[PDB]
This record gives structure tokens, C-alpha cells and sequence, in this order.
């Protein structure tokens, strides 16, 4: 059970399923995100700093390195 | 530390980690605070110190 954090979300804590990516470049799962953002927040949880869009964006690349890192393991 | 607070962590993950970030903020440590919470609540905080 070795799981490189990387591939950890920050409030889940756990391996990422759906990563997206916020317009300050932090990648979160996207319930958990998406649970920020109705709770009124407007900020990048782990930065605090201020969001400059709504936009998610899917972190396609790191679903593929997680995927890869499943398989094998 | 907050009676009902700590287990609407167990339950809320989004007040889980802003509880988290406060921790972290005062420098609570993996094992300064361990056996004044509870198991599951530690080894999450373990995580999030390491990464956070």
C-alpha cells in the first residue's frame, strides 16, 4: 500500500479518482473542489490565494500516471 | 478541541483540512498531539503535515 503523495489530494487525502487542475495550478479531486466552491469559497485551498476563474480543468496527464501506477501495483 | 467540531471531521472532509491548515499554522506536530485524538483522525494529520 505505497502511495506517492503526489497523487494525493490535499482534503481528501486520499489517491485522486477525477484530478482537476484550478488557474493557480493546484490539482485537487474534483468532489472536493467542487465541495469548496459551494461553500461560497473563492480562494485555491492550498495557496489561499485568490481564484481568477471557475474553471476545472481534468489533469489528463497525471490520470494517466495514476493509471499507469495502479496497474502495476 | 471544539466537542462536536472534531467529529464533524471524521464526517466533513472540507473542515477536516481547514482545521488541518490550522494545526499546521501552529506547529502541532505528527506526535505532540497524537493520543489527544482519535486514531483515524491521526493518521489523516499525519498525511497532511507530510504534504501540507
Amino acid at each position: 500500500p505505497v502511495i506517492p503523495d503526489d497523487f494525493r489530494c490535499p482534503i481528501s487525502l486520499e489517491l485522486m479518482k477525477d484530478p482537476v487542475i484550478v488557474s493557480t495550478g493546484q490539482t485537487y479531486e474534483r468532489t472536493c473542489i467542487e465541495k469548496w466552491l459551494q461553500a461560497g469559497h473563492g480562494t485555491c485551498p492550498k495557496t489561499q490565494q485568490t481564484l481568477t476563474s471557475t474553471v476545472l480543468t481534468p489533469n489528463y496527464v497525471l490520470r494517466s500516471l495514476i493509471a499507469q501506477w495502479c496497474e502495476a501495483n | 478541541f471544539g466537542a462536536n467540531t472534531l467529529s464533524n471531521m471524521g464526517k466533513d472532509t472540507i473542515l477536516r483540512f481547514q482545521m488541518f491548515t490550522k494545526w499546521k499554522a501552529n506547529g502541532y506536530l505528527p506526535k505532540k498531539i497524537k493520543d489527544d485524538i482519535p486514531r483515524s483522525l491521526y493518521k489523516a494529520y499525519k498525511i497532511h503535515y507530510r504534504m501540507n
